[PDB]
RNA sequence: UAGGAUAGGGGCCUACCAUGGUGGUGACGGGUGACGGAGAAUUAGGGUUCGAUUCCGGAGAGGGAGCCUGAGAAACGGCUACCACAUCCAAGGAAGGCAGCAGGCGCGCAAAUUACCCAAUCCUGACACGGGGAGGUAGUGACAAUAAAUAACAAUACCGGGCGCAUUAGUGUCUGGUAAUUGGAAUGAGUACAAUCUAAAUCCCUUAACGAGGAUCCAUUGGAGGGCAAGUCUGGUGCCAGCAGCCGCGGUAAUUCCAGCUCCAAUAGCGUAUAUUUAAGUUGUUGCAGUUAAAAAGCUCGUAGUUGGACCUUGGGCCGGCCGGCAUCGCGCUCCUAGCCCGGCAUCGUUACUUUGAAGAAAUUAGAGUGCUCAAAGCAAGCCAUCGCUCUGGAUACAUUAGCAUGGGAUAACAUCAUAGGAUUCCGGUCCUAUUGUGUUGGCCUUCGGGAUCGGAGUAAUGAUUAAUAGGGACAGUCGGGGGCAUUCGUAUUUCAUAGUCAGAGGUGAAAUUCUUGGAUUUAUGAAAGACGAACAACUGCGAAAGCAUUUGCCAAGGAUGUUUUCAUUAAUCAAGAACGAAAGUUGGGGGCUCGAAGACGAUCAGAUACCGUCCUAGUCUCAACCAUAAACGAUGCCGACCAGGGAUCGGCGGAUGUUGCUUAUAGGACUCCGCCGGCACCUUAUGAGAAAUCAAAGUCUUUGGGUUCCGGGGGGAGUAUGGUCGCAAGGCUGAAACUUAAAGGAAUUGA
RNA sequence: AGAAGUCCAUUGAACCUUAUCAUUUAGAGGAAGCAGAAGUCGUAACAAGGUUUCCGUAGGUGAACCUGCGGAAGGAUCAUUG
RNA sequence: GCUCUGAGGACUGACAGUCGACUCAGAACUGGUACGGACAAGGGGAAUCCGACUGUUUAAUUAAAACAAAGCAUUGCGAUGGUCCUCGCGGAUGCUGACGCAAU
RNA sequence: UCUUAAGGUAGCCAAAUGCCUCGUCAUCUAAUUAGUGACGCGCAUGAAUGAAUUAACGAGAUUCCCACUGUCCCUGUCUA
């Protein structure tokens, strides 16, 4: 069982210290490798798209995401990005300045579409959600 | 349960309950101690002392009739052996072992009851030597241990 | 090993469990036989026998079946007289009954008894 | 040690000498997207994460280095030099340092005015006057926080439920609303005379006149399948577009997409992303789990570490209404606290724990008072005839750990009266300093006072707890397929020999490869070789585990039992370290029967690199030396206690009369009965436990705490890469990440 | 008194060469893991999965896998007094 | 180069006297930064092929990767024998005997 | 499917073994028929004809880098 002597404060801490490894989420908080990761502890990112894709969705749908490849003027990683809306990529067009953020699920690929974790939540300065609905035309 | 195998055993001695001795023991204290020195001189351990008494001379505890236990006698006597029962009879048997393994050095059962016999003369040592019964540089020997013994 | 004041208690909730009408107790103490008087004080078990011969000890309570819980906490902690009042409420089972027995400068005593002499100490166990 | 230097201690530095200092209680090293703290967010408790930032401390002024002045600087809104950067040059030269305020570029997801002012708070100077991008005021400011509008009230109405009878009606009460219906009231958003505010303006607070018909003085954000509150609405799309945190929706009747109506939750706010807290008893000290779901090391030894059996007077009283003081069978006190001979006095074991006290920076938090109109706040302010002043407050708490101080001695560690070198009033021997008889300074001396030393007499209860259903050791009769060395035996298998016989034998479901009239198979006798030790042989023993079955001898060892023997806590578990560890496998001798990986064949089959049959190498066996793993299993660590019943059985012991194909008779051996321990197990039952299967130990668990070691945190990637280390090699031990995934998995039920 | 200069110490930037640490990054070729699809070859596993399964070790084979030696039941047997 | 300082010993009567050839460190000064001043006396590194190494070899053109080597394996032989010499008688291995001789 | 007694196994390579050949790719260089490292349907590699590696050693063969230099640009002079 547990050491419980009065005096045993050194072996619980040490043991503590070492048995919060093999938990996940302090693994990933602590390891440094969210610094290695595209966004680099960074919410979100303005980045460079190089192309209108389109990528194949997951067994049980069958269907076409229209996400984008996009580059990250900060650190220079080239990835993969949905685009949250119906008919929405025709706003986007090839090299215009885009911010990404993280597409839910924290840093994990979400739902149907295959190994993507980004969302365009801007392009050339102006609202996605209001060239959706007609706020404003950029 | 034994401090080296998984026995279980509880066979020992159960003392009487009367500290006083009974009443047909009625030998002197000097005479018992005449005794006590007599066998001791002659040359056996506490162990053989009180079982000798318990057997032909008819005295059930040497602490019951005396109030001063064997080793006791023995030590105000200067009788007292240089290195105690216990210790030496681990010696004693430690060296019984090692003659025999240094003749048959296939036998990796001797070689284990070496290592806890050794073992349990260790930690024996510590405590004599924490209670100041053994020279506090005494350390055993494997090489001239038997000149100790036997 | 032995730590008794759990090899106590623990026999005792046993044989209150099962319902046997005395349970005996192999080692005894003055620390084991002052928790007893608290028990009985407070009137949870009744009177006891104490078989000292000669050795270690032996013990005979007889259970009235008006006990329910007894314990020690052996890595017997360290107790101050302003913060038994979150041990009462980490352990017992309310704040009208049951009984935190912790020993003191002033000898074994319980938690309502440490309140009016104000002098903490080590948890010794409980009982509720 | 001596010095030099510093304002000063100091290896700060020098000369000489010594060989030391730190470390498994983690040094040194590395990371830190690390200034420290007061503190921030969240919080049942405990915690987890954060803290660049206005308060304190430190450090820097592009990077280093060096100095002047000065009380104060290694200053950068001071200098010198180098390096990086850059400005002016009339081409020799010269000036540099916004991480000060504002502002510009760049970097980025990410951050405002090149404003006013010395009036307040304070600083500064030679100083009541100057100065102050400290600091305040104003502009941008949905960072965060506070109060809080977007209507209210009336009768009319198709109406809509009782209530006045309640039938049979009909209209009735709060009004519920579709009413742009009708109606006069209320007001601030806004505009604005003015005043007030202000260093001057501005805002707020007041307030001339203006300022509401419901289209406006228009509220949005997101959602309407489940979670999760709200459409089995309507149109469009048709596995597309798309939605969807997850489960899932969409394949022509979409409650899930795109639209409209309706509605819902929040509401001047809400959605989104990341990080973090809660959820999370999914990090568990409180408080998890390890038989089977992830997890007991193969097994034992073992140092540190952690944990440690029982035993020592406050035992009974008075006394006054939780405690003072008392006495009893209280080692003494000379001195301060020291009674109207006497309470409650020094030095002559440590700690922890615990009580109380002090000191504890404010701000933050808790928390007292206080009508800023409330509230966030703030520290004010309230009452006189609210007429030449009264009463004022500006509390208090917390502050873990370390340090200081007082009371206790229960609990827990350390050290230790048995060699008495012990305690004890005294007696004088060694030698000593000097005060009052040295009125002055005094300096050695006789009883004196005192260290130190010192011998002998003296007294006292003269001084050592028990001996654990803890352990070690001894001893007695045993027991065991426990271990090692040697040694006897057994049939069988093969080979071979001698003799006999004649067509087959071997193998299979059936075959063939194979052997065979050079006589196979079979039978008998015998010899060699090496292996194996049947039956007996078991819910049986021994062993730490692996493992150990022919005989006798020898050698050491061992558990249990028995014990009126001894030691007296010596113990339990154990990072580091160490011993043994099946089979395979490796190096090399010996042996080479059987069997047999690889390999070669014959069958089968579609294939047959397999199952099947023949031959067979290594190997199987032994020795010397390695290896270190097994579903190494009880998938159940080790020591301890309690709890339920029974019959078996293994070993030892104790007690029974009652028969032995025994015994010169008995005892003893076998057997029957009863009881103890210690084993290996089993059968029944929950009153227990568990997800159950099941378990008398996997129980004594949310009524959660005996001690201790190892070890798991969804599934993969993977016991993989890399690094280390051991090994001849095979490999062993130690051992990630990226990425991917929504299940994988355990137990039981029904069906197939 | 007193400057340039100069001497010797001391602090010592800064550059240079090697060594080395750490963080990224290139690499022909080799070889892992994953995801996808409406592929090819088999039938290894789950029933006695058609040769019971599996663990350790060794050798082999296109692939699953096969076999040898030892072990386990998580077995297809809790069972010989018949 | 020169001037020094320090440490390391012997014999005789923790000290004193007598003697001592050397080695090892440290310092100050000095020179046209020259100093192992003549002589003597390794160039270093990254790799590939071959042979393990040491050794031997075509005297008078080839010094090597060739030959040998230990290590590994194989074969014959138990004396009336194996390999071999000899014209014959006889002889070598053998002053030997399988942990040996002999042939690869 | 024919055929063999068996069909080149473990490895290894334009290797001192590869004709085509100056093989293809990468590296080295300004430039490489050379060197190394890989690729292998290999005229004609391969297991005691021993195969693959292999630290140390080599008056062994080959390639490159640093120092060095009258080898060279490019010759000059001195001495016996
Ligand atoms: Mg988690
Ligand atoms: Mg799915
Ligand atoms: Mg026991
Ligand atoms: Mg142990
Ligand atoms: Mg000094
Ligand atoms: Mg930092
Ligand atoms: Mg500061
Ligand atoms: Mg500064
Ligand atoms: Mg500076
Ligand atoms: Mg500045
Ligand atoms: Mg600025
Ligand atoms: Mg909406
Ligand atoms: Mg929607
Ligand atoms: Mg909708
Ligand atoms: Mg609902
Ligand atoms: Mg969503
Ligand atoms: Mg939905
Ligand atoms: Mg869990
Ligand atoms: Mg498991
Ligand atoms: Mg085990
Ligand atoms: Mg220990
Ligand atoms: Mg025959
Ligand atoms: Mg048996
Ligand atoms: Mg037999
Ligand atoms: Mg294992
Ligand atoms: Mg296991
Ligand atoms: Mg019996
Ligand atoms: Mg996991
Ligand atoms: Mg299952
Ligand atoms: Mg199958
Ligand atoms: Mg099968
Ligand atoms: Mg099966
Ligand atoms: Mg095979
Ligand atoms: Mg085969
Ligand atoms: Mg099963
Ligand atoms: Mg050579
Ligand atoms: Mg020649
Ligand atoms: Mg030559
Ligand atoms: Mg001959
Ligand atoms: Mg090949
Ligand atoms: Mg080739
Ligand atoms: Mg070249
Ligand atoms: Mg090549
Ligand atoms: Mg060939
Ligand atoms: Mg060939
Ligand atoms: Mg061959
Ligand atoms: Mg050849």
């Amino acid at each position: 069982g547990k050491t419980r002597g009065m005096g045993a404060g050194r072996k619980l801490k040490t043991h503590r210290r070492n048995q919060r490894w093999a938990d996940k989420a302090y693994k990933k908080s602590h390891l440094g490798n969210e610094w290695k990761k595209p966004f680099a502890g960074s919410s979100h990112a303005k980045g460079i798209v190089l192309e209108k894709i389109g990528i194949e969705a997951k067994q049980p749908n069958s269907a076409i995401r229209k996400c984008a490849r996009v580059q990250l003027v900060k650190n220079g990683k080239k990835i993969a990005a949905f685009v949250p809306n119906d008919g929405c990529l025709n706003f986007i067009e090839e090299n215009d300045e885009v911010l990404i953020a993280g597409f839910g699920r924290k840093g994990h690929a979400v739902g149907d579409i295959p190994g993507v974790r980004f969302k365009v939540v801007k392009v050339s300065g102006v609202s996605l959600l209001a060239l959706f609905k007609e706020k404003k035309e950029k | 349960g034994r401090m080296h195998s998984r026995g279980k055993g509880i066979s020992s001695s159960a003392l009487p309950y009367k500290r006083t001795p009974p009443s047909w023991v009625k030998t002197a204290v000097a005479d018992v101690d005449e005794l006590i020195t007599k066998a001791a001189k002659k040359g056996q351990m506490p162990s053989q002392i009180g079982v000798l008494l318990r057997d032909q001379h008819g005295i059930p505890l040497v602490k019951s009739v005396t109030g001063s236990k064997i080793l006791r006698i023995l030590k105000a006597h200067g009788l007292a052996p240089e290195i105690p029962e216990d210790l030496y009879f681990l010696i004693k048997k430690a060296v019984a072992i090692r003659k025999h393994l240094e003749r048959n050095r296939k036998d990796k059962d001797s070689k284990f009851r070496l290592i806890l016999v050794e073992s349990r003369i260790h930690r024996l040592a510590r405590y004599y030597k924490r209670t100041k019964k053994l020279p506090p540089t005494w350390k055993y020997e494997s090489a001239t241990a038997s000149t100790l013994v036997a | 090993g032995r730590r008794i004041l759990n090899d106590a208690l623990r026999t005792m909730v046993n044989a209150e469990r099962r319902g046997k009408a005395t349970a005996q107790l192999q080692p005894i103490s003055g620390v084991m036989i002052s928790f007893l008087n608290i028990m009985k004080h407070r009137g949870y078990i009744k009177n006891f026998e104490v078989f000292d011969p000669h050795r270690v000890g032996k013990i005979t309570v007889e259970l009235q079946g008006r006990i329910k819980d007894c314990k020690a906490l052996t890595y017997r902690q360290d107790l101050r007289a302003t913060e038994i009042e979150k041990y009462r409420t980490r352990m017992l089972p309310t704040r009208q009954w049951g009984y935190v027995v912790v020993t003191t400068p002033n000898g074994v005593l319980d938690h309502e008894e440490a309140i009016r002499q104000n002098v903490g100490g080590q948890v010794l166990g409980y009982f509720h």
